[PDB]
């Protein structure tokens, strides 16, 4: 609520965000860093083995 | 009761009354 | 009941969110003059009241109620409306009372009520006044409900308000038990012919009834057939009587909705059955037999009315006419010769109403379309192919048909030529899923409409209609529907008390004269004057049988019954019996909707939901919350992306669908940037980084 | 799933595979052919539906488990057959309410639901461990009748020999079901057999075998009923007997322990199992109502009597003016609650055990015996809708009809009962919705913290008059847990190390300690920056084992705290407390 | 021991439409799967005869009224639901019925093509005037147990058509009882009684020897045919 | 170990699937972009032959490529790295 | 009538004697026509041989001993329940089994007559400790079913001769199930689920042609008052 002075300093302050929170990242729409959101688990390099691809 | 082509209903009123129900629409 | 009701908001009147839980609740000079029960159960439990049964309007404005007074024990008939206020004063004596021949007390100490309410035990000396009645407090619905004095008043105030949303069937067979209400219900309704004046019969019709009156003049009478109600249901009305008959000022002579015999009806006797099985009755699920729907005994009237103009735009003006843009003829064979279709047409969804057209303009075309039109060798037209056609999930027939112009003499708003009504009937058969109820609050859906076959049926072989389940019973406090299962079973059984030497005791007092039942009965229950429990007991202990000896019902009111599916018997004996039960207006296209691809807003692009549109699910918050809990987020980016408001996102998936090619990667949401620009109109250097 | 609306909704997909093979030249006469609804859609919806997840919502969203995942096949009508165990989840009853639909097309999203959303998994509370597809109502009647245990049974074990044998002895379970079907052996009766299938408890087996009561192939005799019998039947082979009656929590006691030893597939098909034999039996059951089975309290007018004369004295002390109006007042307050609670005892005495209607509480299925003494008996007190007790009392029953007056004002307790329920269910997301908010950026971070503070547990405290008293709330808070520190003894030996996970076996171990302080890592120590780390954490209640790295834990903390808060009722105890 | 003989079969007529079929001896227990079986049989697995749909002159619809008559057409559709008739053939033959002036509708006074008979000639169906006139055509259609509705518009049939729902039903009520001996040297046997009765259609020979000879032919691949 | 035979979704069971994956996340995103290399795989299949390879497992009659990802993890034919 | 389908019948093969067996398809409402009345005709149509009554030397007025062995008497009576035998001769036949010294005793230790058959002679029997000299007496004969245990017509002037149960079904368990697949295009017919447990003496399939076979034989009654009746057909093979 009263929004307008909740934006107007920060401005002042120029502050950001670090895209911590998550419900943020609805409103951003962009994948929010949690459950499905490591980079970790995000950035599975997929490959088979090589024998099974012998088998071709 | 007070009604002409009344079917017969049998009741258990052990009471009567006396005053008869008024009419609905009177409000 | 729409009439009769006492309302608490409004204009001159307090505001609905900004009025406290005080004026809500029940003061004790409620009391006698608006029943505490009828209520609905949503968010106005105390906004709307119900008026009583005795009560009257002052002439200046407020509640007066008559009551009977009594000087020195002896109670005059002196008919006396009194208000609450100088009822405060006086004193108020007992319905219910030992009253002995005269107006005369057999006991002396006596329930009263002082100015306060609280209810004080007087002797019989400062007494004035005396109640007219019982069921003082109770309001015209709530009157037509037995055994009320047996149940929970939470569960009368559901069933109660549930009778009101019953819907009329097409034979209309008269309750088997009642109470002195339904037969002084509709007289005062006006739905049912009442014979104005004293004459004779001369000759009716299907339509019409010519009376002879006793005095010189006769009068015809139209009764309405098939009329369309606000909500489409069924108003025919239909005579019940012979052309030849000497009737009386005031007497039915036809009848029309849900109404026989003088008296309403909501549904039809039925055979009950109490035990639970397989789980098909799982915590108030209701089953049902086969016989009912191939005996069309629940069978619906439902008319659903469609309306469209013909008007004038800038460009020129609408066209209804028989001429079409590129279509098939055979949706063109069941129209008439200038548009609309004719009488009696069966349709299904999708098909063309009213042929409708309007001028496009002048355009112009891809000319990849352009050729094809020259390979195809036909140019359309100038024009709009923009008729009428039907929604979905609707069939039925078409009786009447409507239709008016402006140059031809109709009244009607302007930039209008010509206006069309549609009016489209159908038979619905009942199925599953739909609301079901009895008259004690106890209500449920229709789980599986079973074969003939597998189903409890008796020594005698005869199969049950419905089972209910057994747990609704204990915990919703409900057992008036047991009651008069016992009342019931005795009412189509039938009795003749053996009795000729001596009258039992539960039967010593009650009436006389009442001893004997030829089965398939017309009986009657009060509010609070019906019958006493020993008698209910009393009236089994005769047993008058189907066709040879046979006690099916035992004395404590049970049966042995077979299995309709493997055959052996039960071991034990089970409570069954009959049961007068009701259908409501819930049907399953009502509620059903679904949705590919439709209509979207103007404003934003979010899918927009309507009665012509598929309708749209909105999707909520703490949702949104719990598949944060589970942390499936592509999920999330699936759902506020493509599916609400990117609308470049649409056609590619759509199309990757189409081709079944992969999903594409959920792109940025355009409506996420309008916010941006929104800050950027109010002096903000906002940037990414 | 129903097969219109399911065939509005698949309508993209099959428009694909019906042009794919030569049904079709493109998308128009696919889509059309739609619109006509031609019968050569439908063989074609069988394979496009099948291999495909759905998701179902019921308004309000009250915890995580309210929308789970299923596959769908082909429905008969325009209504939404459901399993029943999903109710618990939903809230739900078979009234009229809606339930909504949804649909993912990503295959991601789609493995989200394969996994994670599907109810398969989802069993047992996030909040405490217990499960909550664990049965109910008429299950509970149909296991309740078909396990408890009646003497003088036909065909029981008689022994008396001297003139025949013991004749309670029979070679097979199906030779029992063989002669249990001829009317002569009875089914809930003392019978003997030995089982080759089925394992003994522990005693037995124990000094049958001691190295391995393995049943496969190996016989031991026993006495119980042919209920029971067939109950272990749908229990898994490795698993003992039991011999017990069946009670709500005793099977809450077995689907836990099932539950903690054993893979997750197993626990849903013994249980779908036990609702087919539970409607079987429960159906044979025979748990009628009648006017008749409500039978009348005997001698209940001479204690109406007695108190009658108590409070004709008291109020003629009122009367004289010996007292004033709040005292006289209360003294009926109490002297009537006496009266309640002796023809509560009276009529809870005065019944046999048979009654199917006590059958219901006595297996604690639903409602309590208050709800009985309501039903038959006595309703007592009404209260004010401002919220004083009314002076009168209430004297009859339902059972016994009631007058005007007393229903007159029942109508008080009754109305000003109704209208808290809608503020209930209203005001609960507003506090709920801001433990939603200040906690949306408690996840885990990492796998372990590595501090050595932590709290201590109470751990069933001395009692040096028996030396060891049982906590009674070891549940909440000794479960899920980490040691930060080793168990130490009389002076002994470490007989817990740092970093076990604190069940049950570690309750016996100490417990065989008899030890009452061990200091416990907990999330309040954590010197991670942002998040928690798992070891600070420890057993998730979805799993049963130690947490994954990608949960938020707080949303669940937050849906736990605020969901029941419906069900609070009555300085305050209140809820807004 | 293994008792040998074999069970046989007779009757006893308790009026025309109605009857008794005593069984005996038998396995112990045995009768009540034997008696679902011929009852749940009964109820569903016997062919007849039913009409399936007409069409009136004066109408183009259900939902409006002849004038003349008292009764609205619905009425009278629910009133020829509770016809009975027996076809010999097995093809759609039609039939007619006419009629003027006042009296009532009787079920006798309709004329028949020759290979169907009407078991209920005195039925009431409705009532006329002096000035109402009687005409519908009758299509009765051969085929078992119950249909429902079939389209007019998915068949090929005119505006005047009125399909209603037909039930192909002879019988009314199937009932039966057991009487065990049981006797406490286990020489046991039990002892069936049945009673059917129809709807003045059929015999319960023919539906009871029918309807076996359905059970015959349906459990022929449970015989050594695998 | 012996529990009973699965139906469709619940086959293969997770139990044996759990083991391979340290979490459930990674091993959603396993079967993920594996699907996503089969589904780029037979609108590959279609027109000229690239470097794409499979499926290591046979299918069904008609099946789709999520289950048969599954059962190539069950199978136990390949591996992954973090990110 | 014609049932415009045809119901087909295939086995499924599990272990010896666990076969399986399902029919496809069937119309509303017909699983049940036959799952409990194939399940009393598989139990009580065919006929078997079991035991019939026992007497062994030296259990005369101590009902619970049998001094040389481990087992007591009721042990020694649900052991020679579970054992199979098959016969043809409509008598009560004896037999004798008896042994001396220690030993285990099998189920082919007995000499058998002529017209019976034992078809698990390596199943176990009993344990003799040491020295105890062992003679029991057996009666077998034919029959169909379960019966109860025959109290003997002696009345007391029995000289020690054991009746039991006797079980002469062949067959063990009999369960069933339903399902109603292929609701659209078969528009609502059914699936049948069968499962029959069986001993080792025949085969499962063997039982059931006969049995059945023997159903069909019971109908014939029906069948016999109207050759020219108005049956449903099903068809050809
Ligand atoms: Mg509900
Ligand atoms: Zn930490």
């Amino acid at each position: 609520q009263e929004t307008t002075r909740v934006l107007t300093d920060a401005a002042i302050n120029c502050r950001s965000d670090k895209l911590n929170g998550l419900k943020e990242n609805v409103i951003i729409g962009k994948l929010i860093p949690a459950g499905t959101g490591i980079n970790r688990y995000r950035n599975i390099a997929v490959q088979p083995t090589e024998e099974a691809r012998a088998a071709a | 009761n007070s009604v002409p082509g009344a079917p017969n209903r049998v009741s258990f009123a052990k009471l009567r009354e006396p005053l008869e129900v008024p009419g609905l629409l009177d409000v | 009941t729409h009439k009769r009701r006492l309302s608490a908001l409004g204009p001159g009147g307090l505001s609905r969110e900004r009025a406290g839980l005080e004026v809500r609740d029940v003061h004790p000079s409620h009391y006698g003059r608006m029943c505490p029960i009828e209520t609905p159960e949503g968010p106005n439990i105390g906004l709307i009241g119900s008026l009583s049964v005795y009560a009257r309007v002052n002439p200046f404005g407020f509640i007066e109620t008559p009551y009977r007074k009594v000087v020195d024990g002896v109670v005059s008939d002196e008919i006396v409306y009194l208000t609450a206020d100088e009822e405060d004063r006086h004193v108020v004596a007992q319905a219910n009372s030992p009253i002995d021949a005269d107006g005369r007390f057999v006991e002396p100490r006596v329930l009263v009520r002082r100015k306060a309410g609280e209810v004080e035990y007087v002797p019989s000396s400062e007494v004035d006044y005396m109640d007219v009645s019982p069921r003082q407090m109770v309001s015209v619905a709530t009157a037509m409900i037995p055994f009320l004095e047996h149940d929970d008043a939470n569960r009368a105030l559901m069933g109660a308000n549930m009778q009101r949303q019953a819907v009329p069937l097409v034979r209309s067979e008269a309750p088997l038990v009642g109470t002195g209400m339904e037969l002084r219900a509709a007289i005062d309704a006006g739905d049912v012919v009442v014979a104005e004046e004293s004459g004779v019969i001369e000759e009716v019709s299907a339509d019409y009834i010519t009376v002879m009156h006793d005095n010189g003049t006769r009068r015809t009478y139209r009764m309405r057939k098939f009329a369309r109600s606000n909500h489409g249901t069924c108003a025919n009305q239909c005579p019940i009587v012979d052309a030849g008959d000497r009737v009386e000022a005031g007497q039915v002579i036809a009848d029309g909705p849900c109404t026989d015999d003088g008296e309403m009806a909501l549904g039809k006797n039925l055979l009950v059955a109490i035990m639970p099985w397989e789980g098909h009755n799982y915590e108030d699920a209701i089953i049902l037999s086969n016989r009912l729907v191939e005996e069309d005994v629940l069978t619906s009237i439902h008319i659903e009315e469609h309306e469209i103009d013909a008007r004038d735009t800038k460009l020129g003006a609408e066209e209804i006419t028989r001429d079409i843009p590129n279509i098939s003829d055979e949706v063109l064979a069941d129209l008439d010769e200038r548009g609309i279709v004719r009488i009696g047409a069966e349709v299904r969804d999708g098909d063309i109403l009213v042929g409708k057209v309007t001028p496009k303009g002048e355009t112009e075309l891809t000319p990849e379309e352009r050729l094809l039109r020259a390979i195809f060798g036909e140019k359309a037209r100038e024009v709009r192919d923009t008729s009428l056609k039907v929604p979905h999930g609707e069939s039925g027939k078409v009786i009447g048909i409507r239709v008016f112009s402006r140059e031809d003499e109709d009244e009607l708003p302007a930039g209008v030529n010509e206006l069309v009504r549609v009016y489209v009937a159908q038979k619905r058969k009942i199925s599953d899923g739909d609301k079901l109820a009895g008259r004690h609050g106890n209500k449920g859906v229709i789980g599986k409409i079973l074969p003939v076959e597998d189903m409890p049926f008796l020594a005698d072989g005869t199969p049950v209609d419905i089972i209910l389940n057994t747990h609704g019973v204990p915990r919703r406090m409900n057992i008036g529907q047991i009651l008069e299962t016992h009342l019931g079973w005795c009412a189509h059984s039938g009795w003749k008390v053996d009795a000729a030497k001596g009258v039992p005791d539960w039967a010593a007092r009650l009436p006389d004269e009442l001893l004997e039942a030829q089965p398939n009965a017309i009986v009657s229950t009060p509010v609070f004057d019906g019958a006493q429990e020993a008698e209910l007991q009393g009236l089994l202990s005769c047993t008058l049988p189907n066709r040879d000896g046979d006690v099916l019902v035992d004395a404590d009111g049970k049966a042995m019954l077979f299995d309709g599916r493997s055959g052996e018997p039960f071991p034990y004996p089970v409570t069954v019996g009959y049961m007068y039960i009701m259908k409501l207006h819930h049907l399953v296209d009502d509620k059903i909707h679904a949705r590919s691809t439709g209509p979207y807003s103007m404003i934003t692009q979010q899918p927009l939901g309507g009665k012509a549109q598929f309708g749209g699910q909105r999707f909520g918050e703490m949702e949104c919350w719990a598949m944060q809990a589970y942390g499936a987020a592509y999920t999330l980016q699936e759902l506020l992306t493509i599916k609400s408001d990117d609308t470049v996102g649409r056609v590619k998936v759509y199309e990757a669908i189409v081709k079944g090619e992969n999903i594409p990667e959920p792109g940025i949401p355009e409506s996420f940037k309008v916010l941006l620009k929104e800050l950027q109109s109010l002096c903000l250097n906002v940037e990414v980084l | 799933l129903p097969k219109l609306m399911a065939l509005e909704l698949f309508k993209p997909f099959v428009m694909k595979r019906l042009v794919d093979l030569n049904h079709a030249q493109n998308i128009k006469s696919a889509k059309r052919m739609v619109e006509r609804q031609r019968p050569q859609v439908w063989d074609v919806l069988e394979e496009v539906i099948a291999e495909h997840p759905v998701l179902l919502n019921r308004a309000p969203t009250l915890h995580r488990l309210g929308i789970q995942a299923f596959e769908p096949m082909l429905v008969e009508g325009k209504a939404i057959q459901l399993h029943p165990l999903v109710c618990e989840a939903f809230n739900a009853d078979f009234d009229g309410d809606q339930m909504a639909v949804h649909l993912p097309l990503s295959a991601e999203a789609q493995a989200e639901a394969r996994i994670l959303m599907l109810s398969s998994n989802n069993i047992l509370s996030p909040a405490s461990g217990r499960p909550l597809a664990m049965p109910r109502l008429d299950m509970v009647t149909g296991l309740y009748y078909l396990t408890t245990e009646v003497p003088g049974d036909t065909g029981e074990y008689q022994p008396a020999s001297g003139d025949h044998p013991e004749t309670g002895v029979y070679s097979s379970p199906a030779e029992a079901i063989m002669a249990a079907d001829r009317g002569v052996l009875s089914v809930r009766a003392k019978i003997k057999v030995r089982l080759t299938q089925l394992r003994p408890p522990v005693e037995i087996e124990a000094e049958l075998f001691g190295h391995s009561g393995w049943q496969p192939g190996d016989a031991w005799m026993a006495e119980t009923t042919l209920g029971r019998v067939m109950f272990n039947e749908l229990l898994p082979l490795g698993y003992p007997f039991v011999n017990k009656q069946m009670h709500k929590k005793v099977q809450a006691a077995i689907i836990n322990d099932l539950a903690e030893r054993y893979p997750m597939i197993v626990v849903a098909q013994t249980v779908d199992k036990l609702k087919d034999a539970g409607f079987y039996w429960a159906t044979r059951s025979g748990v009628t109502v009648s006017m008749a089975d409500v039978l009348v309290p005997p001698r209940k007018k001479e204690i109406l009597d007695h108190y009658e004369e108590r409070a004709d004295k008291v109020e003629k002390q009122f009367q004289r003016g010996a007292l004033n109006h709040d005292e006289r007042n209360e003294a009926l307050v109490e002297i009537w609650k006496e009266a309640t609670d002796e023809v509560g005892q009276a009529l809870r005495e005065h019944y046999p055990d048979d009654n199917p209607i006590i059958t219901i509480v006595d297996s604690g299925a639903t409602g309590n015996f208050t709800q009985t003494r309501t039903l038959a008996g006595m309703k007592g007190l009404v209260t004010n809708p401002k919220g004083e007790f009314i002076p009168r009392p209430v004297k009859s029953s339902f059972r016994e009809g009631l007058t005007v007056l007393e229903y007159f004002i029942n109508t008080h307790g009754a109305r000003k009962g109704l209208a808290d329920t809608a503020l209930r269910t209203a005001d609960s997301g507003y506090l709920t919705r801001r433990l939603v908010d200040v906690s949306q950026d408690v996840i885990v971070r990492e796998h372990d913290c590595q501090t050595e503070r932590g709290i201590v547990v109470e751990l069933a405290e001395r009692a040096p008059d028996g030396t060891l008293i049982r906590d009674p709330y070891i549940e909440t808070s000794a479960y899920a847990r980490t040691l930060g520190t080793d168990a130490v003894d009389e002076a002994g030996n470490v007989i817990v190390e740092r970093g076990q996970d604190l069940g049950d076996p570690e309750i016996d171990a100490l417990l065989a300690a008899g030890i009452t302080q061990v200091k416990v890592r907990s999330v309040l120590t954590c010197a991670t920056s942002t998040g928690v780390c798992a070891t600070c954490y420890g057993r998730s209640m979805a799993t049963g084992k130690l947490v994954d790295i990608g949960e938020a834990v707080g949303i669940v903390a937050a849906q736990s705290i605020g969901e029941p808060g419906t069900q609070l009722t009555m300085i305050t105890g209140g809820l807004p407390r | 021991m293994l008792i040998s003989q074999r069970p046989t079969l007779s009757e006893d007529v308790l009026t025309d439409n109605r009857s008794q079929f005593v069984i005996e001896p038998l396995e112990p227990g045995f009768g009540y799967t034997l008696g679902n079986s011929l009852r749940r049989t009964l109820l569903s697995s016997i062919p007849g005869a039913a009409v399936t749909s007409i069409r009136i002159d004066g109408v183009l619809h259900e939902f409006t009224t002849v004038p003349g008559v008292k009764e609205d057409v619905t009425e009278i559709i629910l009133n020829l639901k509770s016809l009975v008739v027996s076809s010999e053939e097995d093809e759609p033959v039609t039939m007619y019925l006419r009629k003027q002036g006042p009296g009532e509708v009787t079920a006798g006074d309709i004329v028949p093509p020759a290979g169907v008979t009407v078991h209920n000639p005195g039925m009431h169906i409705a009532t006329l005037n002096d000035k109402g006139k009687l005409e519908v055509e009758l299509v009765v259609e051969r085929g078992r147990g119950y249909v429902p509705a079939v389209q007019n518009r998915a068949s090929g049939a005119e505006i005047g058509r009125i399909p209603v729902d037909s039930i192909y039903s002879p019988v009314l009520k199937v009932t039966y009882k057991v009487d065990a001996t049981r006797v406490e040297q286990r020489t046991d046997f039990d002892k069936l009684i049945l009673d059917v009765e129809t709807k003045n259609s059929i015999s319960p020979r023919d539906a009871l020897a029918s309807a076996g000879k359905t059970l015959v032919e349906l459990f022929g691949l449970a015989r050594e045919l695998n | 170990g012996g529990y009973d035979t699965p139906l469709g979704i619940t086959n293969p069971p997770i139990d044996e699937l759990l083991d391979r994956v340290s979490s459930k996340y990674a091993l959603v995103i396993y079967a993920a972009k594996r699907a996503r290399q089969i589904n780029d795989y037979y609108n590959q299949l279609g027109e000229g032959i690239l470097e794409y390879v499979g499926p290591l497992v046979e299918p069904g009659l008609q099946e789709k490529p999520l289950s048969i990802a599954l059962r190539e993890i069950h199978a136990d034919l390949l591996e992954h790295t973090e990110g």
